[PDB]
């Protein structure tokens, strides 16, 4: 007899990571409103993480981010325009230094989320990581205002949560924005209001440093006359609540039995 | 339609050129499928003036004496050659667009013909060259070189679309052209009429068929060929002339989107009457063509007393008999509105498509009868010195169009513009319109032969296209999506990533149409298709198809004739019918298989396909599983249901030989499922720390058993702590009970928190030992050192 | 902001004509070669899976979605339906009784053809790069109103490519959908709207792009043809 | 503050400006779907396994390292690829693994580099002998995703 309910060839099938996965979800969401995906570097040098960002140094508004700082020469760190560029290395902080980076090499108006790894000196526990991942968002423009990134958060609430979610906005600090503002959403099944990220409209500094980098490089300014609104927002946080996973420290753990169970969700 | 320029330049005196006409009519929303200069006409083809012609004797030919300045003779053997024509003469010497071979002086039985007298074919003016090109004999002064009366024209082939039938007349044309600015010339049908009656009547049998229909009287007639202005004309515009009552009426047809027919009165008798035509009756139409009446036919008729017979198919094609030749003298001119549906249905069912049926389709201004008339008449009695009756005989009051609210707020809304409201009347006003009220809201009711002017937004379109579309600004719309239209793209979006996956996974896609061949229910052993095409392409593909395997092997075969793939993995996503439409997947798979090319051992056939979908299902996080069954197009010993989360929901196996057989093709496997596929939430499994109990042993069971059962039995009794299971080996054979088999399985324990003592495992591994005896097996795998 | 849906292939004339402005034994339904069926036992769903009557057909276009969507939910919205369709016509190398097509209808207060402009020129740069440029032209369609056809320029060509139709949805085309509505139960949802819809050819612009010479490989199934788009994935 | 949603034709060099980010994240579905399983592991490194696995020295180093385990820049992807195979043979046994990771490395310049993994009895009939396995049968898949990329491949010495 030909028993056609025997194991076949053992044919190897793969999988995506957890956090590919929420990433992708969370690109998709924003490519249908617009918004383009672009990467940076994770070694970044002062200037992009901290300086154009307003946050100076002996800052107390710099110790909100831990930072990894490196060492070694023969690196060559290549800046918007595959110029090299120089100051202290470090691992990026948060994505937020792309959004100058992207700002020096294009013209506005545009719409950018750029998601990434970051990195951060910490104690990794349950809930807490020393290397996560982060997505921000970016648009300028003229006329740009807050209606619009609270109108952006409304509709990634939507649609990741469903027609019962709703979004809050409550005033928060960041060096690089102003007004600014922390946001949460309604999570229906959990009943709970879940502290997404922060965001704000483009400092006044931010668009200066741009266009001075600009200048200082031969280009032409191209931000004085607009507006715009950033936003960041943890990964893991999101992917954890989203996929029921207890503990952080698995995303890099690399357990086959913990990676394999996302085969489903591709 | 054929719009020639100089003929639309006589209504828009200030056009350009043929090129910038075809810019404004893009615009205006005409599009021209390609522009033709036309009649280029050598120095040497002269106009002639025919003195005499005298039959050669012996031969059907003709001695024509021309006067072309000087006397000449030439030989022709045209019927329609005879004295007292104009013709036009190619002297010797002169190189005609066609024979490519000069014409000269030839002898033809007995006489010197010095060149030749041309047809419209010769010439080049028209594809007709059964006789010759009939002018008038004053045309011009003899041996007048031809082109300085004729000169060559440009042609634009000019796309109509059925919503502008007004367009389908060259002052329709000229009407638009205005509305953008260029002055209109409408012709002045200047009449000299006469009061007196019409010596017939009209009897409208039948108002539905013609709505309105008019008959206008010309008598003194003097039949003769048309001015070459009007020759020239008609001849563009794709058009034979005739002779100047019958061209008169092709002319005004074709400036006015107006067909009309003059019937000569020798053969109309008492009157007219347009009636429905009694089944059986004949009529040979003017095409020479000898017909037979429908009663759903409109036709034109005549009677007589007690007689009543067709004159023509109305709105079609008139009769040979009444048609008008040199020897009439009076005739009734058929001006009409005819029922589009009725000559839609009539001309279809004769296999009839002319000038007048096509515009009476699309449409016939419904009050522009009596305007048309008054050119026409006006015409002929200019270029036939007719004289004409003041009263026409009139049957049929349509009403005039209603008044359209329009608001110019709402066109630049609707438009996304801010075109000052003047501009926007104005424009409705230079296309004909009447406009009132003061605003917001205007009343503004168009001429009758727009029939395509009807709502607000038909007016809107009128200020956009005049204004220009290009003048309409880029911009993006923002809003907030209404609430049910979240997700709507999910089930889209499934479907694609499961190609994709497939894509990579090694699946080859491909397209195959959606028709089957009815026969093939039969070969591949189907039950027959539930929709059928009343009208298929072939009756190959008479049907709607069933299932998409059938599709997929029939294109591996005919890809083993064109190419000679080794093998082949090939997948198809597509709509099947039966009873519903719904969303199939296949796949196929065939040749040596898998493994080392320059090697020998393989990885193919079922297994190999088995092992693929278990991979796809792991990947796209589904169980999996198949199960024994029967296809009659598969083969009863490889042949198996798929089980999608334990939901059954396609097939799985190997082709039937037999089917193999009749294609002439090696064995085949396939699958077949119904999508979309089953959805499974992820409940997050979190995986313990404690390592994990690792224990072996084989089970004996008769040949026939499915793993299936073997499988499951093991598994369901093997406890709430079974973490892992999998088959390693088989054997059936010696030193085994004769007619079993053993099963190698691996498994492993494994418990959230605490570990697992022996206990428990050598304990739970017994309730899975002596339930698997219970259904009649045993554990050959026992003591293993 | 477009959201994909699909629709039937095997329609009713009611949804792929009437309801599209396009009644029968119009000299304007001539402008589709329709492909008639027989057959009972076949129960074709509606909008709202109720079961619908009606001669049926093979869609001529993807349009009828348009109203299987509008009765179903409510705007504003924007979707692309694509989709495999079929016209009577004699298959040679660039003509095809089976093709694809992708409809766009984009629905809401204040919706002009300002944006429909804005969409094909969106639609123009994405596809051909910055030097690519639109045009439109009026043409007739008994479902919009004003009416259009449009073009794109093709700079490594730099040839006027024509890609599709479009216009403003027209007047009676909401009327048919919030009838349907009423008939079925729902509240009217169109009536103080305007929109927007295009379709254009699947096959002419993946020929023009991927440099292929005969529009019959599609449904021919040549391996040593589909093969070679492996690449581009 | 109200909601609203921002509408603008983007500048034009703001055009395909993602291209590169889809051109990744494609690859990792084609290999995700193709039957390799995705990793993520640190960017740090053991600056001893610079000896182990022998490679050139880490260029980058951390002025305040979470340990010195994790005092580098990884140069190579595979050799992290290498530890969780062995950390997965621990905690629990598979009897096989096709692993990928992609990731940036430091080493002069940061670049974006795509590592794969292979290990165990190999691919067949689970329950018979004969199997596809080793160097060939990741050479194998390796060509099946070029195949797949529609770009040329092949392994010389
Ligand atoms: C019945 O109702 C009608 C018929 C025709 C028209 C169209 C057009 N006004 C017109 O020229 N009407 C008619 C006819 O006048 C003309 N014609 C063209 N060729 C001939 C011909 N021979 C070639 C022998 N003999 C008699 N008439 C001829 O062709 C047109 C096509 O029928 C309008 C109403
Ligand atoms: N970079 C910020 C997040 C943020 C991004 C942009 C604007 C405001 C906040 C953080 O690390 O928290
Ligand atoms: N359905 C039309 C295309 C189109 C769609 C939507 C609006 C206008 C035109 C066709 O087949 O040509």
């Amino acid at each position: 007899r030909v028993d056609v309910s025997l194991p076949g060839a053992s044919l190897f099938s793969g999988g995506l990571h957890p956090i590919t996965l929420m990433e992708r979800e969370l690109v998709e969401i924003f490519r249908a409103l617009g918004y383009q995906a672009v990467e940076g570097p994770e070694v970044e040098s002062e200037f992009f993480n901290f300086d154009a960002l307003n946050i100076p140094e002996h800052h107390p508004a710099r110790d909100m981010w831990d930072t990894f700082w490196l060492t070694g020469e023969g690196f060559r760190l290549e800046g918007p325009l595959g110029e090299e560029v120089e100051g202290r290395l470090l691992l990026r902080t948060h994505t937020s230094p792309m959004q100058v980076r992207y700002m020096v090499a294009h013209t506005p108006p545009f719409r950018i989320v750029v998601p990434g790894r970051v990195f951060r000196f910490e104690q990794t526990d349950a809930t807490h990581e020393a290397v996560f991942h982060q997505l921000e968002g970016l648009v300028v423009g003229e006329g740009i205002a807050m209606a619009h990134l609270k109108g952006a958060i409304y509709e990634l609430a939507q649609a990741l949560f469903g027609p019962d979610s709703k979004v809050r906005f409550q005033p928060v600090y960041f060096p690089f924005v102003e007004p600014g503002a922390q946001f949460a959403v309604w999570w229906p099944e959990g009943g709970k209001w879940l502290e997404l990220g922060g965001a704000g409209m483009v400092h006044p500094k931010v668009f200066q440093a741009v266009d001075a980098y600009r200048e200082r490089l031969g280009l032409p300014p191209a931000y004085r006359g607009v507006t715009g609104f950033a936003f960041g927002l943890g990964v893991e946080r999101l992917a954890m609540l989203r996929y029921g996973i207890p503990d952080i420290r698995y995303f890099f753990g690399g357990r086959l039995k913990f990676l394999e169970q996302f085969k489903g969700v591709l | 339609m054929r719009v020639p320029f100089s003929w639309l330049k006589a209504y828009v005196p200030e056009l350009e050129s043929p090129e910038v006409l075809e810019e404004r009519l893009a615009g205006l929303g005409f599009e021209t499928d390609r522009i033709e200069r036309v009649f280029p006409i050598p120095r040497g083809v002269v106009f002639a003036r025919v003195l005499e012609a005298h039959p050669i004797p012996g031969t059907r030919l003709k001695r024509l004496v021309l006067d072309a300045g000087r006397t000449v003779e030439v030989v022709s053997g045209a019927e329609n050659a005879r004295k007292g024509i104009g013709v036009a003469l190619a002297l010797p010497g002169t190189e005609l667009p066609g024979l490519g071979q000069k014409v000269g002086e030839r002898v033809i039985q007995g006489v010197r013909s010095f060149g030749m007298a041309l047809s419209p074919r010769e010439l080049g003016v028209g594809e007709y060259g059964g006789g010759l090109l009939e002018f008038p004999e004053d045309a011009l002064p003899p041996g007048t070189p031809l082109s300085e009366a004729w000169p060559e024209e440009v042609v634009l082939d000019l796309e109509v679309t059925p919503n502008r039938p007004d367009a389908l007349g060259l002052l329709g044309l000229a009407r638009d052209l205005h509305a953008l600015g260029y002055a209109l010339v409408e012709p002045e049908a200047a009449l000299k009429a006469e009061a007196l009656p019409l010596p017939f009547a009209l009897k409208v049998e039948d108002p539905e068929g013609a709505p309105h229909f008019t008959l206008g009287y010309a008598f003194g007639l003097r039949v003769a060929p048309s001015p070459l202005w009007m020759q020239r004309a008609l001849f563009a515009a794709g058009m034979r002339p005739i002779n100047n009552v019958v061209d008169v009426t092709n002319y005004v047809m074709l400036e006015r989107a107006q067909p009309m027919h003059a019937f000569d009165l020798r053969f109309v008798g008492e009157g007219i009457a347009v009636r429905r035509a009694r089944e059986g009756e004949r009529l040979k139409t003017l095409d020479g063509v000898e017909r037979t009446l429908h009663p759903e036919d409109l036709v034109i008729a005549g009677w007589r007393g007690e007689e009543s017979f067709p004159l023509g198919l109305a709105g079609v094609m008139g009769g040979a008999e009444s048609e008008v030749r040199e020897d009439t003298e009076a005739i009734a001119l058929e001006v009409a509105c005819f029922d589009p549906v009725s000559i839609r249905k009539t001309a279809r069912r004769h296999g009839l498509r002319t000038e007048a049926s096509h515009r009476f389709e699309r449409g016939v201004d419904p009050l522009g009868q009596v305007p048309a008339q008054r050119r026409a008449l006006s015409l002929l009695q200019a270029l036939a010195g007719a004289r004409v009756a003041e009263a026409l005989l009139e049957a049929g009051s349509p009403k005039p169009p209603e008044a359209i609210p329009f608001r110019p707020e709402y066109a630049n809304r609707l438009l996304g513009t801010s075109y000052p409201e003047a501009e926007q009347i104005a424009i409705l006003k230079r296309l004909g319109c009447r406009v009132e009220g003061e605003g917001p809201t205007y009343r503004v009711t168009p001429p009758s032969h727009r029939l395509d002017l009807r709502l607000e937004e038909d007016l809107v379109e009128e200020v956009a296209r005049i204004q220009g579309y290009e003048t309409i600004p880029l911009a993006l719309p923002a809003f907030f999506p209404a609430p049910d239209n979240r997700g709507v793209e999910a089930p889209y979006r499934k479907e694609q990533r499961l190609r994709e996956v497939l894509s990579g996974l090694g699946f080859q896609e491909v397209y195959t149409y959606s028709f089957m061949d009815p026969e093939d229910a039969r070969r591949f052993r189907l039950d027959p298709p539930r929709l059928l095409l009343l009208n298929p392409l072939a009756p190959e593909k008479a049907a709607l198809r069933t299932h998409l395997f059938p599709g997929l092997v029939r294109v591996l075969k005919e890809n083993l004739d064109l190419d000679r793939p080794e093998r082949a993995l090939l997948f198809e996503v597509g709509r099947v019918f039966r009873e519903r439409e719904e969303t199939h997947l296949a796949g196929l798979l065939f040749g040596e298989g898998v493994g080392l090319p320059w090697a020998k051992e393989r990885l193919s056939g079922y297994f190999l396909l088995k092992g693929y979908l278990e991979a796809l299902f792991a990947r796209l996080g589904l169980a999996f599983r198949v199960e024994a069954q029967a296809f009659p197009f598969l083969h009863p010993g490889v042949s198996g249901r798929v089980l999608v989360e334990g939901e059954e929901v396609g097939f799985l196996g190997a082709l039937h030989p037999e089917i193999a057989q009749e294609l002439e093709l090696p064995p085949v496997h396939l699958f077949e499922l119904r999508l979309p596929l089953p959805d499974k939430p992820l409940a997050f499994q979190d995986p313990s720390r404690h390592p994990a109990a690792f224990r072996d042993l084989a089970v004996v069971v008769p040949a026939p058993t499915p793993y299936g059962e073997v499988e499951a039995l093991v598994r369901e009794a093997a406890g709430p702590y079974l973490e892992s299971l999998a088959l390693f080996d088989l054997y059936q054979g010696p030193p085994l009970p004769e007619g079993h088999k053993s099963l190698a399985f691996h498994l492993r324990f494994r418990h959230p928190k605490r570990t697992l003592r022996d206990e428990e495992v050598e304990e739970a591994v017994s309730r899975v030992a002596e339930a698997l005896r219970a259904r009649g097996f045993g554990l050959r795998g026992l003591d293993t050192p």
